């Protein structure tokens, strides 16, 4: 239950039931992003 | 060192004296001696038993009485009272070593033992806390008013370096202030370090507002309030609205740039709780066999009716109705398609001064889940579900209302007559489908409202009319009136001897209440009601068919003959449901013929008492065989 | 360089405990949840769910070293699925099609479908026939001149109390693929017909709810039709 | 080293709040005002302890003068910097600190202006000697406090620029200066607090009797010793009002009150007596309430229309557009263990009536607004004056028909006094003579048997006693209730309102008040008979048209 969540469950997989009040709008996160240096013109890729 | 040497203080302050290493070692040694060989001159060591109990129960809380430590080492008691912080830390270490001695593997499972000091001698109220109580142990009584959620506070903080990526060792986080590090010991840099929550250990944290109880406040003055901080094992032990007594360190909270509004260096104070003592429907096997022993006797149900509302005199029929509502029947769903309600709704319609509100508060005290609501009042939970935004927290909350909140319980509605339209629609939806549908703020759902309803109402004009039937004596319409299984009408008719007994009862209650001066016990009855509600589930068998169907056809013809409002099938349904509740009173798995006869009696008495007196005179003679 | 970057979607959910089991003097507690990729847009607000996830930590800028907890959603399971147009399914398995065609060849189909309507209600066989005709409906029209003629049937049941009219309404609500049971004055907090209110976050008009728009393509069972 | 507080008192002149001027800043003064809000007792940093960052060595006994300061001396010679320090509140020294807000007195307010508040600060032993709702005389020093709200006010606001004349500079390169505004407001720092009477002019009896001297206690004993003490008490209540002895009896018993009993199961029996006065216009109903508020201590006077739900019970108010919310006590809290006087109870709307009967039934006020949740005490007797519907009292209707107020209001009033205006020659002549004599003779036309001060002394002495029901008194109560119900039975609709069990409880409460009036510890059946007579004459008969 949601009231029984203690500090012993931190960074552990827990299963909990409940009801949903609100679902937010979809934010846009970046998986693969290509970057370029401003003056150095060095190209790099970051995969997250 | 010695205790006599410990009494003499060489440093400037107590905290500096206790912080000294040889002094701290002496304190730890004496605390270990007190923890090991203290006895109450009875041949038994109580603290070894407590250590063994917490070891076998896997608990990190050790209860240490203050009077024992005071009579054993009074200098340690004075030192604990004056500077409790490092003394409590030292005694936590001592108790950890002590429980490690009994259990060598207890270190890897807990690695932390909290000592809960009990029976502190002095007791303070919240309004007499002063400058001298700062950084000292205090014991204050109060009502818990509001509490926050349980949050994780850093305990064993592990950092990582952003240059090399190495995760650094655990650092203990005290509750006073944030800890920080500046050296890596791997790449030898002072740059940015980051806390990772994956390897950091956390403890539970809670904030509780403690208010002075209104019975102890001086007349013209306002009740003071404090913030109490609850650590890992003390979370969720005090519900709001209850009286507790909390012992803890009265310390000074730190805020940035002080308070600019006051213009003075004014500090806020908090109480870090070391222990909480409160100033439960759990039954044991002995409680079970006591319930069975008190079940087999023949006249227990009357005794149950005798035990309902001891402060109310002479109103036996409504006591029977409330007892049946508290026990209840069983709800059923034949083949999934067709659902039959299993809880009895009671309507107490009465003139003012008939003590209906006292009975409602009795149900509040007695029932497992009793939710109180009112129509005219405002300082109560509403009957309507809503989605509300907190102005300060800026978050949404879905409140089910009193009907949803009383699911698998009872809802106690005071002043049922004067509800508004929205509450009336909520009540009708709650008794119709036993569910409440909400479509608000993007939330479209349904909530279960399987709640038994006991309502209190006043007649139109403030006085019941016997010549006029119940339909025109209330503002309730027919669909909301027909859902009640029992319609208990109480009228304060004049009677010389009845007024004599009522006056003597009230005057005796007043005399017994002066400060200068056969019923079941309540604490057994509460668990008995819960046990019957959650374990019995009676069923009625097939050869009892020939009597209830006979009496139904017998009384429908009489209702036609008298020309009243008709008896429909739900009257038979209420007869059967009240009969199955009478079986739960006896802790019986089957419904007997006596339960059926008693349910028929109570339903017939409820039906004829709601009639016009011209109908009543015919109906009492017509139904004399079933009323008995 | 945005034209050569790859992005995904992320959603924040807010989950409260069940309002049926809450202490009377306490505000019910909720948690913030983060989901991403194929776990977004899988639930609507108001549904009852079971969330598997990592109970984890974030610091939001009341305790010198304090942290706000949240849930990393790893999987979502829905206990019940609400009925609507968008939540409806039109795909059918082949064995279900064979069973439905084999059912239709029964010459006693009218009698079995009338008997299956509320077997616990004695009598009212013509009302059960009315319920079957209500559930099937008629053929909708789109005429060349633009005006449409409806195929749905409207059935009123008025009579003395205690005659299983409300039970018939509840059975129709339970048996229909899409149905809303409501009163004449609506529900406790769910209105009737169509309610247009402003958005709580953007202050813009949107359709909040109402029994007849939530049950489009279905049945609204309106008890107490006279008070309205 | 302890902190010594020098308290000066009994100044030759007491100044108002509006007579406070800027030439008296930093000077000894004595002001007076009504305390409206009080703060929690808090620690104030007196002698701070600081650690230098580079030294890592602590210094002690640093004087704090109002705003938070850090010393720049740094007597340890380890470093060469002065500004950087760290405060340790563990070994620092503190003082008690309370900030109570006071308001102008009702008679001191000018012709058209609203009262202006002042935040007066108590430190040391003077903390918690000020209570919300009483008039207090504060002796102290007029101090000055930084104020930020004067930014947008008209006029040239003074500023403090750093003087740069003796500083040598070079134009090497690579011009900022620290300038602050000097805006201020007047506050008061009180060293002595004395609470003067809220009137115009401690439950145990022993602690009260040690307070009085020999002559006053002898006066108390000779006043108690009188056999006609009850008649003197009744005729001494509201001497300006002619007639209406029953209302004076009810007011006296309301002032005396009954005992509070708590049942073992947990419910509390109400000992406060509530009085409602209904009747024709110009029947001196408001004169009683004005007398009660001007005479009884801890009493507040309220108009029905000018009141509010937050004003009657408690309000949650926001100060200076900040995140902090404070609780301001309402009229039911300033009259705690007193009498709340409400004229025009009929003009009060439904919501305030609901908010006041919640506090009447529960004896508490519950607050859940904003982030504040609290439960406050409202043990207050209520003296209400109401007009009937249509102005005139319709004799043909019942009491409930004439009054628009709700049934929970009606059920909690112990006594209803209906005053009827009947035109008779000798009564009108005597009343007119009394009124014109009052106007002619000022105070000389008022000759009560007891003065106000000795009456208050007798009330305070009598409130310490807790009367006890005797064996015959219980049976006499039972018989009185039975015969009242028999009177209801034979009257049918002729009674204005019916006697119920609530009337029995009010009879017990009135008997306790009467036993308090005669200063006895046991209740005599004569007191029961007098209380029954008062409650019976409270109810009047309704006339029905002949058929
Ligand atoms: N039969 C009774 N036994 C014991 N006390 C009673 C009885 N009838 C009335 N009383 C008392 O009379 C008072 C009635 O108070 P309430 O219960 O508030 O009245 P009520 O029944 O709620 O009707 P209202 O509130 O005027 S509509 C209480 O002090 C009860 O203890
Ligand atoms: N013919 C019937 N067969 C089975 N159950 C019946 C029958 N007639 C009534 N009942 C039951 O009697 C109870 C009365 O409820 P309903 O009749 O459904 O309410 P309703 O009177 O139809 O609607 P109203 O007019 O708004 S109260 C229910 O438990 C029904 O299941
Ligand atoms: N019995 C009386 N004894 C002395 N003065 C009286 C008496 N009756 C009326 N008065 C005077 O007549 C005026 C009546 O004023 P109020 O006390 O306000 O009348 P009231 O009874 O309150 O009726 P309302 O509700 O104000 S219209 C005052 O000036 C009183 O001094
Ligand atoms: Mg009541
Ligand atoms: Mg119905
Ligand atoms: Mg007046
Ligand atoms: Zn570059
Ligand atoms: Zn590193
Ligand atoms: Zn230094």
């Amino acid at each position: 239950p949601l009231r029984d969540l203690d500090s012993e469950h931190v960074s552990k997989i827990v299963r909990l039931s409940g009801i949903i009040i609100s679902t937010s709008v979809l934010s846009s996160r970046a998986t693969y992003l290509s970057i370029m240096c401003r003056n150095c013109r060095h190209t790099t890729s970051i995969t997250i | 060192l010695t205790l006599e040497s410990l009494s003499n203080v060489k440093a400037n302050s107590y905290s500096e004296w206790i912080t000294q290493p040889n002094v701290s070692r002496t304190i730890a040694r004496e605390l270990k001696s007190f923890l090991l060989e203290y006895t109450d001159e009875t041949g038994r060591s109580v603290y070894g038993a407590r250590i063994r109990t917490l070891g076998e129960m896997n608990s990190e809380s050790l209860e240490v009485n203050y009077r024992h430590l005071a009579e054993s080492k009074a200098i340690l008691a004075l030192f604990l009272a004056k500077c409790p912080e490092e003394m409590l830390k030292i005694f936590d270490l001592v108790a950890m070593e002590a429980t490690e001695l009994h259990y060598p593997d207890y270190a890897r499972i807990h690695s932390e033992i909290h000592v809960r000091i009990s029976d502190f001698p002095t007791i303070y109220s919240l309004r007499e806390l002063r400058e001298s109580n700062l950084s000292s142990l205090v014991r204050v009584t109060g009502v818990v008013t509001r509490r926050t959620g349980v949050f994780p506070q850093l305990k064993y903080v592990k950092f990582n370096c952003l240059k090399c990526g190495s995760i650094l060792g655990p650092f203990f986080q005290d509750s006073n202030e944030e800890i920080r590090i500046s050296f890596c010991t791997n790449c030898k840099s002072k740059g940015p370090f980051r806390v990772n929550g994956e390897k950091t250990v956390y403890r539970n944290y809670q904030r509780v507002t403690l208010q002075e109880a209104p019975g102890t406040v001086p007349p013209g003055r306002l009740p003071r309030h404090r913030e109490v901080i609850l650590l890992a094992d003390l979370v969720d032990v005090s519900k709001p609205g209850e009286e507790v007594e909390v012992t803890g360190i009265y310390k000074n909270n730190y805020d940035g740039n002080l308070n600019a509004k006051n213009g003075f260096p004014v500090f806020a104070t908090i109480i870090e709780a070391n222990s909480i003592k409160r100033r439960v429907f759990s039954w044991t096997e002995e409680e079970e066999r006591e319930f069975r022993k008190i079940s087999r006797d023949r006249g227990i149900i009357d005794k149950i009716i005798s035990s309902m509302a001891p402060s109310i005199y002479g109103h036996r029929d409504i006591k029977t109705a409330v007892a049946c509502s508290l026990f209840g029947g069983v709800p059923k769903n034949v083949n999934g398609k067709h659902s039959i309600r299993g809880d009895i709704n009671v309507l107490l319609l009465g003139d003012p001064g008939t003590a209906k509100s006292q009975i409602l508060k009795y149900v509040e005290k007695t029932a497992h889940r009793a939710v109180f609501a009112t129509g005219q009042g405002a300082s109560a939970v509403g009957l309507t579900a809503s989605v509300r935004k907190d102005p300060i927290t800026k978050e949404w909350t879905l409140e089910g209302g009193a009907l949803v909140l009383a699911d698998k319980g009872v809802c106690l509605i005071d002043e049922f007559d004067k509800m508004n339209d929205q509450d009336r629609t909520s009540i009708h939806e709650a008794m119709e489908q036993q569910s409440i549908s909400i479509s608000k703020a993007g939330i479209v759902t349904t909530l279960q409202a399987r709640c038994s309803i006991i309502a209190a109402a006043n007649p139109n004009g403030g006085r019941y009319n016997s010549t006029l039937p119940l339909a025109q004596n209330v503002s309730l319409t027919e669909p909301i009136l027909s859902r009640f299984d029992i319609l208990c009408v109480v009228r304060d008719l004049v009677d010389e001897e009845a007024d004599e007994r009522l006056a003597t009862f009230v005057v005796d209650s007043h005399v017994r209440s002066h400060p200068e001066n056969s019923p079941i016990p309540q604490e057994l009855l509460m668990k008995y009601i819960h046990y019957a509600r959650t374990k019995i589930y009676p069923k009625l068998h097939q050869m009892d068919m020939d009597k209830v169907s006979r009496v139904y056809a017998d009384l429908r013809r009489e209702s036609i003959s008298t020309g009243s409002f008709p008896i429909t099938v739900r009257h038979l349904e209420s007869i059967l449901r009240i009969a199955e509740s009478f079986a739960k009173m006896r802790l019986s798995e089957f419904v007997s013929s006596y339960d059926l006869d008693r349910a028929i009696k109570v339903v017939v008495d409820s039906f004829v008492d709601a009639q016009k007196v011209s109908v009543r005179r015919q109906l009492r003679r017509s139904f004399a065989i079933y009323t008995l | 360089i945005h034209e050569s970057s790859k992005f995904i979607d992320q959603q924040f959910l807010k989950l409260q405990e069940i309002p049926e089991l809450v202490p009377v003097g306490e505000m019910p507690r909720n948690l913030t949840m983060t989901c991403d990729r194929y776990l977004t847009n899988k639930v609507i607000p108001g549904t009852r769910v079971t969330i598997v996830g990592i109970y984890s930590i974030y610091n939001s800028k009341s305790g010198v070293a304090i942290r706000t907890p949240y849930i990393k959603i790893l999987g979502i399971q829905s206990d019940v699925e609400t009925s609507s147009i968008w939540n409806s399914v039109t795909m059918f398995t082949e064995e279900e099609e064979e069973e439905f065609l084999q059912l239709s060849r029964n010459p006693k189909l009218y009698e079995i479908l009338t008997n299956s309507i509320a077997p616990s209600i004695f009598g009212n066989e013509d009302i059960k026939k009315a319920i079957v005709c209500l559930l099937m409906g008629g053929s909708k029209k789109i005429l060349p001149d633009g005006m449409r003629l409806r195929g749905d049937i409207n059935v009123l049941l008025l009579g003395d109390p205690g005659t299983a009219k409300s039970q018939l309404l509840k059975f129709v609500e339970k048996v229909s693929p899409i149905a809303v049971y409501t009163s004449g004055k609506g529900s406790s907090a769910a209105g009737l017909t169509a309610s247009v209110q402003r958005d709580p976050m953007t202050r813009e008009f949107y359709l909040e709810g109402g029994a007849m728009v939530l049950a489009d393509g279905g049945v609204v069972c309106i008890d107490e039709f006279d008070k309205m | 080293e302890r902190v010594f507080q020098i308290s000066f008192f009994n100044l030759p002149t007491v100044h108002r709040i509006r007579d406070i001027r800027s030439e008296k800043i930093g000077s000894l003064l004595s002001i007076s005002g009504t305390v409206t809000r009080t703060s929690e007792v808090r620690p104030e940093l007196y002698k701070a302890s600081f650690t230098c960052d580079m030294c890592r060595a602590i210094v002690d006994n640093v004087e704090q003068s109002f705003k938070y300061t850090e010393p720049t001396f740094c007597p340890n010679p380890s470093c060469e910097n002065r500004a950087f320090w760290t405060l340790n509140v563990t070994r620092s020294r503190f003082l008690d600190w309370q900030k109570v807000r006071i308001q102008e007195n009702a008679n001191e307010i000018p012709t058209g202006s609203m009262p202006r508040t002042l935040d007066v600060i108590l430190r040391g032993d003077s903390v918690e000697r000020a209570k919300p709702g009483d008039r207090c005389k504060f002796t102290g020093v007029e101090i000055v406090v930084p104020d930020v709200t004067q930014l947008g006010l008209p006029g040239v606001k003074p500023s403090s620029t750093l003087d740069t004349r003796g500083i040598s500079k070079t134009t090497e390169g690579l011009r900022s200066l620290g300038v602050r505004d000097l805006t201020y407001k007047i506050s008061f720092l009180a060293c002595h607090v004395i609470s003067i009477g809220s009137n115009i002019g401690e439950r145990d009896q022993e602690v009260f009797l040690n307070s009085l001297s020999s002559d006053e206690i002898n006066e108390l004993k000779e006043m108690v010793k009188d056999e006609h003490i009850y008649d003197k008490l009744v005729r001494s209540i509201a001497p300006a009002v002619f007639g209406h002895e029953a209302v004076k009896k009810g007011i006296l018993l309301q002032m005396l009150g009954g005992v509070h009993k708590s049942t073992v199961e947990g419910i509390k029996l109400r000992g406060d007596i509530n009085i409602c006065v209904v009747g024709d216009p110009s029947t001196s109903k408001s004169q009683f309430l004005k007398y009660v508020v001007g005479f009884a201590p801890r009493s507040v006077y309220t108009s029905g229309k000018a009141s509010s739900a937050a004003g009657l019970t408690a309000a949650v108010v926001r100060d200076e557009e900040g995140g902090d919310y404070t609780i301001e006590a309402g009229a039911l809290m300033l009259a705690d263990n007193g009498i709340c006087c409400i004229d025009e109870f009929d003009k009060m709307d439904i919501s305030d009536q609901v908010a006041i009967h919640e506090a009447m039934e529960q004896q508490t006020i519950s607050i859940a607004k904003a982030g504040i949740h609290a439960t406050l005490n409202a043990r207050t007797s209520i003296l209400a004056a109401a007009n009937p519907v249509g102005g005139r009292y319709n004799r043909k209707l019942s009491l409930r028909g004439n009054l628009n107020m709700t049934a929970p209001i009606m059920s909690r009033f112990d006594l209803f006094f209906v005053i009827l205006d009947d035109c008779n020659e000798k009564i009108d002549t005597e009343l007119a003579s009394h009124i014109v004599d009052l106007h002619m003779k000022r105070d000389e036309a008022i000759e009560p048997p007891f003065s106000a001060e000795q009456l208050r002394r007798y009330i305070k002495y009598a409130r310490t006693f807790k009367p006890i029901l005797t064996k015959e008194a219980r049976s006499y109560l039972v018989e009185k209730y039975k015969e009242l119900r028999k009177d209801d039975a034979q009257g049918f609709s002729r009674s204005s309102y019916r006697i119920t069990v609530r009337q029995l409880e009010s009879m017990i409460r009135l008997s306790e008040a009467i036993a308090r009036a005669n200063c006895v510890d046991e209740i005599t059946p004569s007191f029961i008979a007098e209380a029954y007579d008062l409650l019976r004459q409270s109810i009047i008969r309704v006339d029905v048209d002949d058929v």
